[PDB]
């Protein structure tokens, strides 16, 4: 077997056909089903495969009361066959609060963090055994993407943020080969918070599009050169902005360099994409809460700032159901390299008090070039019904 | 198996405590019917395990006994009970055997 | 349920008899239908029997060959035969439904006792006409 | 792996012996079972697998109840081994409420259709990646086989129908090479309506017996060129037909050509194939109602109209005994290719209502050239016992 | 992968060591585990597999209730890798009220026979395919081996029996290759009666010592020749003999050629085989009831009927525990074949009144040329407490 | 597929970073989960496994009440990849009571104790089949490591020992290749008691880090010589003692050739392996009970008993939450052997009297030569709540 080196060109895209689902929050009121948040997909070369960050617990369990705290000695990442439903016999692959798994075309890497806030440790898991590890570099919660990451050449990048949520933070990006750390390099360019990238190839290098959670309702951007480990960073251009909360599309507006400080603080995992000068991107549907979830392609939106001219519009998720973090996946085809994203869709605490827990659904879609329809797929559970 | 019945003919007056006993040749565990058989007509199951009494048979009608030795007691004979009696097998496998009968007859002067 | 029998009969040796029993209710159910004969005033003996839903028949040693029982659902009937008389066979042959209703491979047979009997067939035989 | 060419010939076929039963209700009594209906059975050249329309819920659950309800976008295609039931480590392929399978020799192909009543999406999977979809081309639930396609030299071929369920619709037979739709052929000949065909490969090309839900109680036959992507269409001919509703064996009457218009309207999925000018054909025993299942040859019933001469018949399920959908598969033996069936048996709402919950079982039965004798195989559940 | 030929000489044995044990009934008190009865195993060239018979029902289940009838159209073969319980993952291999299984050296080949008593079906499936089938041949209840079949070469054969079991009025040996049956022998010799036979190679050759349910508490053995098909059938010589029901050691007698006519009616599956002059063999400790397992050498008890010494008893299941069925099995090891055996431990109805159900567990334990010393296994589960 | 032989140095630790938790308690609170003790992780060529004893019984089950007993007839030996909690699924390897398996780089080895305290039998079994037996040599429970044998070259090695708890036992050594006891060695050295030893390759030997249970708190040193089957033995030099109980750090003391006299009763299976002079070794916390875990470096602590100085500390489990044993596994690197190893958690009876079971999860860490930083990771159950 071979190291996957994503060469091909990216698919032509006309918008996202429904791929998977795993209906985890309505089979958890008659099974016994992990509670998680932070899900993701990556693919080995043959199969797609689900990932989340389990709370140590089932849903239907007294474990599972204030299942809100994101950072648990008892948080470990669940690993299955995509469209498999985190069920008991689940592998959990490591223990983690926060982290990133990618296969290399030969075995996966993942990258775990776990531990003290101020004192978090990262192992690097390649082909099944501890290969690395690094300290807390800044004290402060040391968090990667909760997505994949991305390896060219049997080089893997992965994105870590050490420092504070809503302020100045230390951004590094990691060469990681057969799970060993060869280089670290500091964020460079304009992107001033860079918070859960969305990473995908973009050969030769790889392209990141992250989460500002102090100065942006824009996305940050940031590029990373696989070959001299070089790294960019900007912002997402299109005037129809990605984050959570944002300003409405009538009020908003962005930078190419900048944050641009509309309801910038805070925000939520997402993600986009260029296609030449425009961006396919995912979002809210709702400016201020994470509810609904729409696709889009905004036309000159990856080179334009003032652009707002949107087309190729779809609901995932309608505008009355919760939704959550969002990534990119990436899937080799035939001839081209296609992107795909999930969609968390979180049930329970806070925002619903009908239970004690929070956990989370997935609901994934895949670009295509060929044709496609309308629908919601929304997590689909009864939370006044099933276990409290 | 085989059923071993005795005594061969109990006399007993009316108004009185009857005792027909049955013997197996193995253990038959509590797996042994008792009927009733009068001349004129076919046989009327009483007991069955070796206890239970059938549904309708008079409480008066009594069984004990497992594993080899079983026995049939009437509390006190009315006219209605000179008959003959049968003991059954029903072991699990075939052939099921019946004891030769003991008729129970009245006691005179 | 009530059990009804055919008539009497009388025969020569070395000629075959029938005897057929019909339940008074609806057609008959899985609990097994058997026959048992009581030699002139001596013991009963069980002979065989059936399940009439799947019709499969059991003998003691004694009649296997010579005995052979048969289940109809049409007829609603169970038809006992009987074949190579002789003295020894003059008899009075009685119908009777037992609590049993099913054959297990391995365990055999539940409950073999009979809840409900026929009013009996005489069955005469002698070498004189 | 080379691909599947099915080119051995048929089998002989004295009847069918029994090859698999999943129990599947009567483990939702006590197990985490998944609700499901229209089940299929299809095998790659090592193994057959079951596969079903999921509901997004296990039996016992709060969200088992007001599933009688065909299409949710909760549905997706559940895949397993044939004998392992739908438990909770089974892998949804898919989000579906109609689809269809089939192995190509090297791979997977999943035809999986969801979304708006108006406006489906049928998304093409294969070999664990998303390659192709098409919209609903008449607005009016686009819906495909229920049960597996058939694939010969590397194309698979799938019907799908848009349109009217009483009335007009426009049928189409897709041509897909390795995910990839290549040709799209309308329906040709002489079938007026044509759903939930079951077909399989009598090389060179593909033979399909349908649902008619408008005029016949005669099954459409749709015969697909692989070659030339032509069409053919007609009846089976047999005065024994297989459809529900019909007239009974006494007063039915079929036409090679027409449908029969005795008992046109509405159907039941089943399925036929040719023997010579014999037909091999399974349908429920009741003329009115999905009860009982039962095989049987008609003489001639492949080419002569007014045949009614059966022989070789077998009951499935006897008539007291609840059915459902039926469909065809082929396996290849040694020397020949045979022909199985599977019926879905389908137990509670709407025509039972002890329980809140509709899910089936399957039993599936394979051609023999040896002998068989007699039995009954049916779901086997006590609904006034089981979860309501 | 070869054809499994058994062709190295047989094991030296001093006695048997603990193998493996399910624990099944201990682990349905707090999960879903199937209710079975008649296990067996049987191994491929790297793996063992458990095989039971299904009642198409978990234990904590209304479904559990009235278990003790053997023939049902809802039993199944369930097999899974020895010591994995029988779960709901559990593969159904075929639909079956009596069964044997073996692996030839390339696949599986199941015999599976089900319908109605009078007029049952055997479908023989093999690499997962149904090739053959046969009907019963005098239409009362067909039934086969409960244990593993034996292939030499590709050529499988199974011991049926029809009927009340009467030597060549019933009892016939099948040659099966990759599922199809080439050849059928009828029983000849001198074994009046041959049940549940327990079948070992014995290169070139199969011997089978099997149970008599009307004349033999000894066992009867059947001889097989692989190549010319040829049938020799007779009683274990041992004066110490396998059946239960039986006489007491003091009082029980044997015959080389005929039944010994001593409680002979009834039995119980079980099995022994030679080492020279002498037999080990295993029974029930208690002469009249499934009550206790033990095994041990008898010295000239292959050959000497009037030979009571015996050496090397094991207690397995001490008296006071329930045991069941058994069953040999061979094991392919570096130079020589080793033999093998299970113990079922039936539990529940009708000998135990306080559940509903009936069901077994196993425990095996494999021939040893080392040392061993003593225990008792048996099922172990308290029905006070558990599932009614 | 090669023997494994070992021959790479010792990676450079600078301590151990987090690799594995099963949170096995929390999940038996929803969920059918296996009653353990014993634990331990060992891996084949490619993927790490844990191991337990079972109980043979689910925690949520009436079987789990008075599991504080450690020698049953129904415990097993369970398997599966680690991280996969021990469910319904899990795979019983053998009947054991005490164990010990390892991968010689071809198959598993499994050393299974299983009968009667006063007449044991160890099973061996090697690729899936019994290959040997021994008989217990002392009559006074036979036992071995509960933790992986080590394998170089194709011969396998494990300590066995039969006799006294806290007095004069019999500790042999046993060489096995492919499952036959091909040589055994009675303990040599300085060395007065050997219980449960931890034993790594330690290229061309073994060496072992042991419990001494009647006169060390110090711990045992077995070295074992693979190619003349020769034993050496001592007690780890450190003035910082492994075992518990044990004297504080202030008053303890230790020997390089005996027993320190010092709490020398009773003890808990830990580890310790040498970095040159300097030792690595894991303790509990707490002196007197199996309070928290720790593990640290002590600076000539290998060669020198005077010495006390410690660095490199890290907690593991926090000194308020219970431990239990721990014991050493081994991973091959690309250019190294790493060093690796479990703490079981114990939960329940007899220290806790909420519930009425005994069972315990695990966390694994593995040596790093990076960075890492603090935490706690114990088993994290509220007794109080789950099931009693
Ligand atoms: C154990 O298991 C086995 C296998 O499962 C069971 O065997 C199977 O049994 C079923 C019974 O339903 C059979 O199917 C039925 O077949 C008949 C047709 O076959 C009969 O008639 C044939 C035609 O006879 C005429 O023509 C020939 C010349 O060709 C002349 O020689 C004749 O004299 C006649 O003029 C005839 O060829 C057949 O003979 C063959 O088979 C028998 C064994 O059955 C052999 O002895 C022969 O040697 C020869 O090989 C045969 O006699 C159909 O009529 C059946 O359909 C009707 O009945 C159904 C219910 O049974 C009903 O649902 C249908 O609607 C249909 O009824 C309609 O038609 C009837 C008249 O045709 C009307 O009376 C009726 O009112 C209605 O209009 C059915 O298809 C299987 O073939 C048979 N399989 C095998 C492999 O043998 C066996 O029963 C089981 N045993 C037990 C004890 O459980
Ligand atoms: C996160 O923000 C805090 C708050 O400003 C930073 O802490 C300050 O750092 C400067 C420079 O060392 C000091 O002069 C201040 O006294 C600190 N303030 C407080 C309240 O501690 C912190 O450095 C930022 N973190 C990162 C990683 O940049
Ligand atoms: C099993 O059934 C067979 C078949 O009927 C019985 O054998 C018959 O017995 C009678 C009386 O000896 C003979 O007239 C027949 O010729 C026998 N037939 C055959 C084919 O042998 C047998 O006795 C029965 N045995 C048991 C124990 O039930
Ligand atoms: C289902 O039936 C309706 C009729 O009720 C079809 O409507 C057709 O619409 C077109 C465009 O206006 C007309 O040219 C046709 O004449 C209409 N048909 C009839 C019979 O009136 C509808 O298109 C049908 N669906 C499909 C897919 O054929
Ligand atoms: C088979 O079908 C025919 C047509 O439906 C039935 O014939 C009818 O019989 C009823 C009385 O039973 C009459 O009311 C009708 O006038 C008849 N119609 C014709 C056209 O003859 C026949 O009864 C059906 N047979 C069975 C057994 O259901
Ligand atoms: C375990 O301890 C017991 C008790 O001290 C030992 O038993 C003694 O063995 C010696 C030597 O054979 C005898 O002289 C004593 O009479 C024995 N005493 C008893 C109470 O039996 C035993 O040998 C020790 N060894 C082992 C291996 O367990
Ligand atoms: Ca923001
Ligand atoms: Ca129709
Ligand atoms: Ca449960
Ligand atoms: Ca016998
Ligand atoms: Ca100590």
């Amino acid at each position: 077997a071979e190291y996957r080196n994503w060469s091909k060109p990216q698919c032509d895209i006309t918008g996202f056909a429904p791929f998977s689902k795993d209906n985890s929050i309505r089979l958890s009121a008659g099974g016994d089903i992990w509670v998680t948040r932070e899900p993701y997909v990556s693919c080995d070369p043959d199969k797609c495969y689900q990932f989340a960050l389990g709370q140590g617990t089932t849903l239907n369990n007294v474990h599972s009361n204030n299942t809100v705290r994101d950072r648990t000695p008892y948080r470990t990442l669940l690993m299955n066959e995509l469209g498999v439903p985190f069920h008991l016999g689940t592998k959990q692959v490591c223990i983690a609060w926060s982290s990133s798994s990618c296969h290399d075309g030969k075995a996966w890497l993942h990258v775990c963090i776990t531990g003290d806030d101020k004192n978090a440790t990262a192992s690097f898991i390649y082909n099944g055994r501890l290969v690395d590890s690094v300290v807390s570099w800044s004290k402060e919660i040391l968090r990667t993407q909760e997505s994949e990451c991305v390896c060219i050449n049997g080089t893997c990048t992965v994105v870590m943020t050490d420092g504070n949520a809503t302020g100045k933070a230390d951004t590094k990006i990691l060469f990681i080969e057969e799970g060993k750390i060869v280089h670290t390099s500091t964020l460079s360019g304009s992107a001033q918070h860079v918070e859960e990238c969305s990473c995908y190839p973009r050969y030769p290098g790889v392209r990141c599009v992250c989460r500002d959670n102090w100065k942006g309702s824009n996305r940050p951007i940031v590029d990373i050169n696989i070959k001299d480990h070089s790294i960019v960073s900007s912002y997402v251009c299109s005037g129809l902005v990605g984050d959570t909360p944002r300003k409405n599309d009538s009020s908003s507006s962005s930078h190419c360099l900048d944050p641009n400080n509309e309801e910038g603080g805070h925000g939520v995992k997402g993600w986009a994409f260029d296609d030449g000068n425009d961006v396919w991107m995912g979002r809210t549907i709702n400016e201020t809460s994470r509810l609904g979830y729409e696709t889009f392609k905004v036309i000159e939106g990856w080179s334009n700032p003032k652009s707002k001219l949107q087309i190729n519009r779809q609901v995932i998720v309608d505008r009355g159901n919760r939704s959550g973090y969002s990534g990119i996946f990436s899937v080799e085809g035939k001839s081209c390299i296609n992107r795909c994203f999930y969609v968390e869709l979180i049930r329970g605490r806070k925002e619903e008090t009908e239970v004690l827990w929070t956990s989370n659904s997935i609901v994934v879609f895949c670009g295509t070039s060929g044709t496609y329809g309308t629908g919601s797929w929304p997590d689909g559970a009864d939370l006044n019904l099933m276990p409290i | 198996i085989v059923m071993t019945q005795s005594p061969a003919t109990l006399s007993v007056s009316p108004g009185e405590r009857a005792t027909l006993s049955c013997r197996a040749s193995q253990s038959v565990g509590s797996s042994l019917v008792w009927y009733q058989q009068k001349p004129g007509q076919a046989p009327r199951l009483l007991i069955y395990g070796a206890s239970t009494r059938a549904t309708g048979v008079p409480a008066r009608f009594s069984g004990s006994g497992s594993g080899t030795e079983f026995t049939l007691t009437i509390s006190s004979l009315q006219s209605e009970d000179f008959a003959v009696y049968y003991c059954q097998h029903y072991n699990n496998w075939p052939p099921w055997t019946f004891g030769q009968g003991t008729k129970v007859e009245i006691k005179r002067t | 349920v009530q059990l009804v029998q055919s008539g009497a009969e009388v025969k020569r040796p070395g000629s075959s008899v029938k005897v057929s029993c019909k339940p008074s209710g609806g057609t008959f159910s899985n609990n097994v239908i058997s026959w048992v004969r009581q030699a002139p005033g001596q013991g009963l003996e069980w002979m065989g029997g059936i399940i009439p839903t799947s019709g499969i028949a059991n003998y003691a040693q004694k009649f296997q060959g010579r005995v052979a029982i048969i289940a109809d659902k049409s007829t609603s009937t169970v038809y006992m035969a009987l074949s190579s008389l002789r003295s020894e066979d003059s008899a009075v042959y009685f119908c009777a439904r037992a609590r049993s209703d099913y054959f297990n491979r391995d365990l055999g047979w539940e409950d073999y006792y009979f809840e409900n009997w026929g009013q009996g067939t005489l069955v005469t035989v002698s070498s004189a006409s």
